[PDB]
Formats: C-alpha cells, structure tokens, sequence
C-alpha cells in the first residue's frame, strides 16, 4: 500500500497535535502541551480504492522547540498549514509557514486549515482567508472537537496524491 | 565526531524509529547547534558531505542559525569568515545539489548580504577596508556565480529572488534599519549606470559596488528571450520567478529599454502553464506599478492593448470542457487571466483606437463573461457595471457591446443552485466550501446581473424596450410559457416557474431602469416628450402583461410588485386602469383550493393577497394626492372586492382607503374616517367583552379551551397520554379554524394597530397632527382600559397556577401551549403549539397597539390612568410569592420591553413628560428590578435560555441609557435626568436597578451599567440616597474601579 509523508505545520498552540491525536483516537485533549521537535504518527484511511497511509510528521509550532525547524519538510509529499480562527496572529503567520514550506518542497499539495471553528468567537473571518484564494491552497474550516470537517483535509490530499478525484473514505 | 551527527539524523529521519529516541537524537542535535564553533562544523559538514543531502542541509542549517541568531555577537573576523564560507559553498554548487540545498545556499547568501552589504556607504569616502567589510564585491561575485555552470546560474536566480522579496515585498526587520542604503543598491545593480545617474546624484563611492555596467536586466531578458525561442521550459519558469519580483520597484527606463513587456507577452503565448501564470502575474504588476514618467505608462498600455488578439488566443487556449472533470492546472490560470483583464478598463480612455483596440478588448471581456464558472463571470460584472455608470464609456459600449451584454445578462439571470446538473455546479465544489457559500454567491451574482440589466435599460431604453417586447412575446408562445399561462399552481422548484420568474425579474429590472432614466437624463427641452414616450411604452407593456391573465399566485405576486413600480410614474388617468386590475387580480378566488387549510397553494394565495395589500398601502403613503382624483372609483372597486376577502385582508384594504382619506386633502374627513374605522373598533366596546375581560375563565372559554376539553372527551383522550403520538382529525381542523376566526375578530388588535400606525405614518404640520389627535381621542381613550385588560389576561394565561381551575383533561394541552421554541398541524401537540401561537400573536399585536397609541402623544401620556393601566397589565403580582408574572417566557419579557415599554418611554412628549414619568418610572424601575432579580436567580436549550436572559438584560440596559444616557446627551435624556434625580421616589428603585445590572454575570451589560454610573455619580449625591448608595453600591462592587474609588473618596469625605 502507498505511504505519503505528510508534514503538519502551523503556529504554535493552534491545535496541530490535538488534530493528529483525534485521528489516532477519537478522544480529545484539553491541555496545551508544547510539542518538542516532531511527533511521527502513522495514520491510515480506508477508501473505495483500498487503503492509504499518511506518515504524519507533527512539527512543533514554537521557535523555542523546533529542532530541525524546516529540515522535517525534506522529502515531504503533502502538507497542512494549521491556524486557529480564535487568534489572528496564527493566521498572520500562515504566509511565513508557506514560505518555509514550499522553499524545501516545491509542488507538494498543501491544505490550509482553520482550526477551532467550534467556538463562536472567531476573530479570523471569510474576508481575511483570501490567502488561500491567492496561493491556490485548498481551505477548510475544521475543529478537532467536532468531526464535521475533521476528514476533509486528508480526503483532498488523498485525491491529489492518488490522482483519483473519485476516492472517498469509509469506516 | 560527525558520525554521531549522521547517526542522530538517521534516527530522526528513519521511519521506524519511535518518537522517544527521536527526542533523544533531537536533544543531542540541539546541543550541537548551540555549541561553540557551530558555524565551522556546519561549513565542514556541508563541504565534505556533498552526496548526503540530509547531512549537507543540516550543515547549512547550522550556518543559517549562526548568521541569523549570533550575527551581533561575532566580531569582524568571524563575520568575514562566515561570508567566505557562504560564498565558497555557493560557488561549489553542482548539478547533484537538490533544489532545497540550492534554496538554503541562496538563503545564507541573502542573509549575509542583508546584514553586511553596503553598510560603509553611510560614511564619507570609506576606506578600502570599510569597502571589504561591506562586501563591495557582491555584484562582481554574483556575476562570477552566474557564469560558473548551469546549476550556479539557477542558484544566482534564486539569490536574486530571495533578495528582492526580502528587500521590497516583505516586512523584513533587518532591512527596515537599512532601507536607505539597501534599496538604492538594488536599483543600482539592476539598472544601467547611466539610467541610475538620472534619479540619483550620488558620488563615486556608490559606483564601485556595481560590476555589471549595463545592469542585470540586460542579462535576464536576453536570457529569457533566448530560452523562449529554445522552448527551455524549466529555465523559462525560473527566470520568470526571479523577474516577477523585480518589475515593481526598479526604474521604468530599464524596463522600457529592455522591452520587458514584449518578453512577458511572448511567455504568455507559450504553452507552458507555469510560464503563463507567472507572466500574467508579472503583467498585472507591470500595469499597476507606480509610474513616475507617464510616457512609459502610455507605452505599456499601448503595448498591451495592441495585442488583444494574442490575449484572446491565450484565453481560448486556457478553456476546457468542465462537464466531466475540471482541469485544476488551467482553472487557476483562467481565474488569474480574467482577473487581469478586468483591471484594464481603467486604461481605455487613454487608448487611441487606431485599429479597433477598444472594440477587441470589450469583446474579449464579454467573451470572458460567458465563462461557465460563476466566479470568472463575477470577476467582470463589476467592470460592466462601472463602465455602464460612467458616461465616458457609453459611446464605445453602445457602438460595440451593449446589445450582446444585454442578451447575456438576461440569459444569466437564473437560479443556479436549484437547476439540476447546471454546468456552474461543477466549479462550485472547488471554489466554495459548502452549499451555503454557493447560494450566497449566487445571490450576489444575480444582484449584480440585475444591476447590469437596470443600467442597460436606463442608458439604452429604446433598444432594451424593443428587445424586451420581443423576448416576452417569444417566451409566452413557448410551451413552457403556455404551461405557465394555462395553469394555476406550479412547483416553485422546477423549470416552468423558475423561467417565468426570471422573465418577471427582467421586467422588474427594465422598470427600475426606466425610473432611473428620469434622474439620468439631462433635463433638456427634449426631456418632456422623451418622458412622455417612456410613460406610453410602460403603459403598453403593462397592458400587454395584464392581457396574459396570469393566475399562478406566486408569479402574480411578482407581477403585482412590478406594477407597483409603474405607478410611481404613470399618469393619474391610467393610474386607475392599472390599480383596478391589480386589486381585482390579486384578490381573485381560487376554487381549485380550499383556503385556510395551510396547504402550499393556500399559503401562496395568502402571500399574494398580503403582498398586494402591502404594495397598495405603500403607494398610498407615497402619493396620496394622485389617488384623490380617482378615489370614489377605488371605493367602488374595493367594496366590490370585499365580499370574498378575509378579515385579515378586509383590514389591509380598509387601511389603504383610510390613508387616501386622511393624507389626500380630500374633503369631509371626519365622516369618512368614522365609516372606515368605527365598524372595526366597535368590537372593543362590546359589553359581553367589556365584562368578559375582567374574568380569566371567560377568556379561556373564548380562547376555546372548554371546546378543546369537549373535543378531548369525545375522543377519549387521556390527559396523561403523550399528545405527540395522537394525530389530528377533521373535527380538530374545523375547531382550530373556528377558534382562530372567532378570536381574530373578537380582539381587533391588528385593525387598531394598522389604522393608528398608517394614520400617523407621516404628518406635514403640527396642525395636521392636532387634527389626527382630535380624530383619535374619542375612540382610543374609552378603549385603552380594555386593551390593557387584554394584555393582562394574556399575561396571567401563562401562569400554571391560573389554569388549575380548568378541566384536568386539557392541562397537558395548555401546558404545551406555553412552550417557547424557534407547516400544517398533524398531531394534538401541533394543535397546542398553534393555540400557543394564537396567544403569542395576540400578545405581540397588543404590544404593537400600545406602542402605536403612544404616537398619539398628548392623547395617551396626558391621561392620569395611562401609567397605572400600562404597568398593572404587564406586571401581574401575586400575594405571598412575590414573583412577577409567573410562567411568562423570558423571550416574552424581551418582546414586551422591546416593543411596548422602550418606545413608550422614547415617545413621551416633553410637555406631557411632567405628568407621566413621575407616576410611571417608580413602578417601572421597581418592576424591572424585581424581574431581573428573579430571573437571574435561576442562573443547548439551557444555553439558549441564558442567551435570552442576557438579551433581556441588554434590553433593560438600552432602556436605562435611553433614560439617562451614558458616559454626551440630547434633549430627551437631559429632560429626563431632571425627573430621575430630583424625585427620590424614582431615584431609589432606579439605583437598585442600576446596582443589580452592575453585578450581573454578563460582561457587556455590567460594563455599560458601569459607564452609566460613571456618568451619573456626580449628580445623585448632590441624604437617604447618599447612605443607601454608599452601603449597597460599595458592598456590591476597567472604569468600574475608577467609579468605586470616586464613590469611596466622595462618601468617606
Ligand atoms: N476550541 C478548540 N480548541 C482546540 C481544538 N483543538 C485543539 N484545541 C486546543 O488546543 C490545545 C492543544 O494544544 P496543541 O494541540 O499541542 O497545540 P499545537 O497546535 O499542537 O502547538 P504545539 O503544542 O506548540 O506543537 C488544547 O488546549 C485544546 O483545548 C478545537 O478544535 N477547538
Ligand atoms: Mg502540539
């Protein structure tokens, strides 16, 4: 079966490690724990066209702790730029993460995710998310606390990688 | 040993390693990164391990950390050694270096350049050593790098890309401190020395930093041209990536001298999609950049507009069939291209059309407007609107594009989101997240299409009129047109109805255009006969539409709403010939359907009639004088129509007559007013009702709960049975209809509200206002007690302690009837919900009646019983348990305060304010205090309840700030403050209410109350009030702290 290395990147404390945890187990973590270095978590999905695996690299989002800050992107085959609508600073750093990312891997599919959409006090709004409209990035509002868009990023990336828009997940 | 580093890197990058040993290796490598001599180790690793890309990248990462975090600590020797190492690594690039290695080498070079390049220029005649430390050779070194080999050429291109991005496009902190010496140096290196001399007069110390005399542009562009001819795709893409960053800032002379735009156009005509995207971005940048010399700008726009055939060919090449699967490699390019084209229209007036450039441009824009995607068309709709609304362009469009743009806009005014398999949906799954966004965008798109049609009608009225006649005639002969004409009800989700509705929206747009023509035409001597022709054409169009005898109620509603626009213009005599048709067609009977069964057909007919009433009343308000000419014929017509018109609409037409009678300067107002009104308000004074209102049991009986009990008995309904499981039957429906019909006319709250509201809707003079007050005082003052009794009953209805006297059979039904939450009934639960709806609807209309009576001013406020009557009705006290109005919904209190109390306070005349407020406010504040205290004592559906409580609190806060304002004032607040503060009886409960607001859990309410206090402290203290304030306010309690300190300092004084 195919294995695609996915690098999950985003401003620290935006919910990167909660998202991959939620995909590993249906649980949810309340604590904010600063991830140190990178966490490697093999994900897998079942689809009408068999099985695929994402070897997700959950990178640390803080300057203090990013070990090989951008060395992790080497040989990446997809990426997710994670920011949370609750704070506009995390979104303002999206272009910086995109520079750091495409600089190491040119043509990989990249998905832009707005996290923590469950809370009604979103400070990032549709009129500001045009960054994705500009960079040809696929955007999704998501929440690790709500499954409504919890599978869209991986679905889109699987379609792009497999070259098969008809691919769809099942469980 | 480096072998340790290699092992650690393998541990990190090895898939099989667990995260714990990854943490171990990472900690080791962080210590290495933090070690002394880190840059030297990085350089050694990078130079010695060219084959292992991971390890080389790690070494470069060490160097980058050194230059990016320790540049301040290093002395001169270390800094020059770092520069030497970076330059040596860059010159050593080879074909086997991966792309990211080249990117990293370029990043190192750019960092060192930003931090050292040209720092010596700030001094006068810098020494040779100062030149060396400032990296005088950088340009010469790059020129060396450019010629080493192909890989070094690509590396140099990357270096330029990153350098210019950081210097100009991004907010780099290190550059903000050096702009004055970096940016001029960039301009120097790219531009020839001669060109540079023109803008800058600097001395020889600068020119020594330049090695390529002609500047780099003389190198990149010949390279780009030679790559294009050879069709070297990769090299073209790299060159465009570098060039895209350095077209905005540099001097225009170099751009023109090298003929950059020619190369960009050649790229754009190349089949390479990446090259096309880069070239479009570059051309847009080149068009929008600031030009110091306008001759160059003229040359640029002339070059673009002379190649409109090339752009059309490019667009044709980008197009693709989207039916099966949209091509995502070219769709973004199409969006970008069409985005560029939409920005060129500002250049049109400066183009000298020698060879039909403007014609070709506008036809190209129109061609891009036909694009299947709605985003692509939405890009150009704004262009079309702006071009149409600026008189400069209209000659050009008129001669070129208007007749075709009209046809498009007409054919594009459809409901995309509801058409099955529409080609536009294919792109919706890509451009939009969810159907909500798609529908919102479709609504905006159709709005802009309607604007286009409206403006085309305004500008080209005759052409559009001929086109419209032809279109409608062709349509209503088509089989869909015949189905629409020969049918009474259509699925308003299917092709026939949607098509007919689009035709009627087009007609509406034409009418709006005709209206705008009155303002748009320059009011010359020719204006009169032109407007006469427009009126005749509109009259003919309206007669043509009427002759179709359309009966589909939901389309007939749109037809009526369109005809409403005609009459804004049409003459007095034709006014009747149209109004009679409107009235007699909207109020037709529909034997095919039994009305009041709440079926879709009955709802459509009800909406039709309600909209007809609304339009008639709106028109009467707008032009009462015109309708005076034909008023008796309107009386005759409406009398003719009354028999088959339901009460809920008898009122809506009588209000229209009333508006004409009052505001049309028609003589003998009093008798007509009596004839219109007295029959409707008569129900209030009915003696059985006057006596009945004083008993709650009679009120329940009239509401029908006794009949509900009998119905339950005849069906053997167990009071404990779950009503939701029991279905409604024929007797249930009949009883529902009977009850609602009898109730509606028993308490004519709607009739009163309509008559009072429209009567006072607009007044010209205080004399007319006095006349209206005289007309209303005899009829309202005797009735106010009964309206307040009705409200009293509706309040006491919600109290469970009250309906305890009713039969046990119906207890659950009544209890359900009080449910608050937010189609035809099917179960007894729905029946109870409908009874609750009846009660709530009557409550809302009673509140609106009380609010409307307030607008009569002296008639209401000046009464002695107004405040007691109004308050006793709302606040239902009970002996013992002092809770106010038990069982009434919090949403109910929100509506009460928002509709009745707040407008009544706001509407107090200042001559009557002396009598009303001193008797009203005390009890009002006391009631509010007790209320909010009781509800907050109790503090998903629970979250919704809390939100409603917070809403009610905000409403009370709004009332308070209206009363005394917040921390400037107006006459109302200034006048009221005298009453509030002078009357201790008012002040005490006012202070209690304010304090309770201050201490409540909601942030906004508490903060706003704190501001009110901040604005109120200095006045209240100016005896018993003082002590009460001190004690309670202090024990209760960021300007809140400021107010607390002021209170302490003042009272403790
Ligand atoms: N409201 C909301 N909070 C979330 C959501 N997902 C995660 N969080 C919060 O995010 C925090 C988890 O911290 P992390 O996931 O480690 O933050 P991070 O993005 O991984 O950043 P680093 O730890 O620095 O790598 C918890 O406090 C959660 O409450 C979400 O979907 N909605
Ligand atoms: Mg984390």
């Amino acid at each position: 079966v195919p294995t695609f290395k996915l690098v999950l990147v985003g401003d620290g404390g935006t919910g990167k490690t909660t998202f991959v945890k939620r995909h590993l187990t249906g649980e949810f973590e309340k604590k904010y724990i600063a991830t140190i270095g990178v966490e490697v978590h093999p994900l897998s999905f079942y689809t009408n066209f068999g099985e695929i695996k994402f070897d997700v690299w959950d990178t640390a989002g803080l300057e203090k702790f990013g070990g090989l800050r951008d060395g992790y992107y080497i040989n990446a085959q997809c990426a997710i730029i994670m920011f949370d609508v609750t704070s506009r600073i995390t979104y303002k750093n999206v272009p910086n993460w995109h520079r750091d990312l495409v600089r190491v891997c040119e043509n990989i599919p990249i998905v832009l995710c707005g996290n923590k959409v469950d809370v009604k006090e979103r400070k990032v709004k549709a009129k500001t998310i045009t960054f994705h409209r500009k960079k040809n990035l696929q955007y999704y509002d998501i929440s690790a606390k709500s499954n409504y868009n919890f599978e869209k990023p991986f679905l889109w990336l699987a379609r792009k990688l497999a070259g098969n828009p008809q691919l769809e997940f099942v469980e | 040993g480096a072998s340790q580093i290699v092992s650690a890197l393998d541990v990190i990058y090895s898939p099989k390693s667990n995260n714990s040993q990854r943490q171990e290796a990472q900690k080791f490598l962080d210590e290495v990164k933090l070690c002394s001599e880190s840059p030297f180790w990085g350089y050694e690793i990078a130079l010695q391990n060219p084959t292992n890309s991971i390890l080389k990248y790690f070494g470069l990462g060490l160097l980058d950390h050194a230059v990016k975090k320790n540049w301040n600590d290093y002395d001169e020797g270390k800094r020059v050694a770092l520069r030497k190492w970076v330059m040596e690594l860059n010159f050593g690039v080879q074909d086997y270096d991966t792309r990211y290695i080249k990117e990293k080498l370029a990043t190192l070079w750019v960092e060192v350049a930003k931090r050292t390049w040209g720092e010596a220029l700030k001094q006068t005649n810098p020494t040779e050593e100062q030149l060396l430390t400032s990296w005088v050779d950088m340009d010469n070194n790059l020129f060396e790098l450019w010629n080493i080999n192909q890989s070094s050429r690509e590396l140099a291109l990357i270096i330029f890309r990153i350098l210019f991005e950081d210097v100009f496009l991004l907010d780099d902190l290190i550059v903000l401190k050096r702009m004055t010496v970096i940016q001029p140096l960039c301009v120097m290196i790219v531009c020839p020395i001669e060109v540079f001399a023109i803008k800058y007069k600097f001395s020889d110390k600068w020119t020594k930093f330049k090695a390529n005399e002609e500047g780099w542009f003389s190198v990149w562009i010949p390279e780009l041209n030679n790559a294009l001819q050879q069709n070297n795709s990769e090299y073209i893409i790299r060159l465009l990536e570098t060039l895209k960053t350095c077209l905005n800032w540099p001097l225009t002379e170099v751009i023109v001298r090298n003929d950059v735009l020619s190369s960009l156009l050649t790229c754009l005509s190349s089949n390479i999609p990446r090259a096309q995207s880069m070239a479009l971005d570059s051309i847009h940048i080149l068009l929008t950049r600031p030009y110091s010399n306008e001759s160059h700008y003229q040359m640029t726009i002339d070059r673009v507009f002379d190649n409109m055939d090339l752009l059309d060919s490019v667009y044709e090449s980008l197009l693709f069939d989207p039916t099966d699967d949209i091509d995502e490699t070219k769709y973004p390019i199409i969006k970008k291209f069409v985005d560029m084209i939409s920005c060129l229209y500002v250049c049109v007036p400066k183009i000298k059309e020698t060879n039909g450039q403007i014609q070709k441009y506008f036809k190209l824009v129109l061609k891009t407007t036909y694009n299947p995607s709605l985003i692509v068309s939405g890009l150009t709709l704004d262009l079309w609107c702006t071009c149409l609304r600026n008189d400069e362009y209209l000659p050009k469009l008129e001669k070129y594009v208007i007749p075709d743009l009209l046809q498009f806009a007409a054919d594009a005014l459809v409901y995309y989101e509801q058409i099955d398999g529409h080609i536009s949906k294919k792109f919706a799954e890509i451009d939009f997240q969810s159907k909500s966004e798609f529908q919102t965008f479709c609504s905006t798109y159709r709005k802009r299409i309607r604007d286009i049609i409206r403006l085309i009608s305004c500008v080209e009225l005759d052409l559009t009129y001929d086109w419209l006649n032809n279109r409608l005639n062709n349509y209503f002969s088509s089989p869909f047109g015949q189905q629409v004409l020969s049918s009474t009800f259509l699925d308003h989700k299917l092709e026939p109805y949607l098509g007919a509705l689009s035709q009627y929206m087009i007609v509406e747009c034409f009418i709006n255009g005709c209206i705008r023509w009155k303002i748009w035409y320059p009011t010359g001597d020719d204006y009169d006969e032109k407007l006469d022709s427009i009126l005749q054409k509109l009259e003919i169009l309206s007669n043509q539409l009427i002759a179709l005898n359309l009966r589909e109620p939901l389309l007939l509603k749109k037809q009526i709403q369109n005809f409403a626009l005609f009459l804004t213009m049409l003459k007095d005599n034709v006014l009747f010939t149209l109004l009679e048709k409107i009235i007699t067609s909207a109020t037709m009977d529909y034997p095919e359907i039994n009305l009041e069964e709440r079926g879709a057909e009955s709802d459509a007919v009800r909406d039709l009639r309600y909209a007809c009433g609304i339009e008639l009343n709106r028109m009467a308000l707008l032009m009462p004088e015109s309708l005076k000419k034909i008023y008796p014929d309107l009386e005759s017509v409406i009398a003719r129509i009354m028999p088959n018109l339901s009460y809920h609409e008898k009122i809506s037409f009588k209000s229209f007559l009333l508006i004409i009678v009052l505001k049309s300067s028609l003589d003998m107002k009093e008798e007509r007013f009596a004839a219109i009104v007295d029959p409707e308000l008569l129900a209030w004074s009915d003696k059985t009702t006057v006596v009945g209102l004083s008993d709650l049991h009679w009120f329940m009986e009239r509401l029908g709960i006794v009949q509900i009990a009998e119905y339950f008995q005849r069906r053997d309904i167990d009071e404990n049975s779950d009503l939701l499981s029991i279905p409604i039957d024929d007797e249930g429906k009949e009883l529902k209809s009977e009850l609602t019909k009898r109730w509606q006319s028993l308490f004519p709250v709607r009739a009163t509200r309509m008559f009072i509201h429209y009567s006072m809707q607009s007044i010209k003079t205080d004399e007319e206002f006095k006349m209206l007050q005289d007309l209303w005082r005899p009829r309202i003052v005797p009735i106010l007690p009964y309206i307040t009794r009705l409200l009293y009953q509706l309040q006491s209805y919600h109290d469970p302690d009250n309906w305890k006297g009713l039969p046990t059979v119906v207890q659950s039904f009544v209890k359900y009837s009080t449910i608050e939450r937010f189609k035809a009934m099917q179960t007894l639960r729905d029946f109870a919900d409908s009874v609750g709806h009846i009660i709530r609807y009557t409550r809302e209309y009673t509140l609106l009646v009380l609010s409307a009576i307030s607008s009569l001013g002296s008639v209401f406020y000046l009464l002695d019983e107004s405040p007691d009557l109004l308050l006793n009705s709302i606040a239902i006290f009970k002996p013992g348990s002092n809770e106010i109005s038990p069982g009434v919904s919090t949403h109910g209190w929100k509506h009460i305060m928002n509709i009745a109390i707040r407008p009544i306070l706001k509407g107090c005349p200042k001559d009557c304010l002396g009598k009303f407020m001193p008797a009203f406010l005390p009890k009002l504040f006391e009631i509010l205090d007790l209320l909010l205290c009781q509800k907050w004592s109790s503090h998903t559906e629970e979250i919704l309840e809390e939100n409603l409580l917070r809403q009610l609190t905000t409403v009370v806060v709004r009332i308070v700030i209206d009363c005394v304002g917040q921390g400037r004032l107006n006459n109302h607040q200034m006048e009221m403050r005298k009453i509030i503060f002078n009357d201790l009886n008012t002040l005490a409960p006012f202070l209690k209410l304010l304090n309770h607001l201050i201490s409540f859990k909601d942030t906004k309410c508490s903060f706003n109350s704190i501001l009110v206090m901040k604005c109120c402290l200095t006045s209240v203290l100016n005896n018993t009030v003082d002590e009460y304030f001190t004690f309670e306010v202090m024990k209760n309690l960021h300007e809140a702290l400021y107010a607390f300190t002021v209170i302490f300092l003042t009272l403790c004084k």
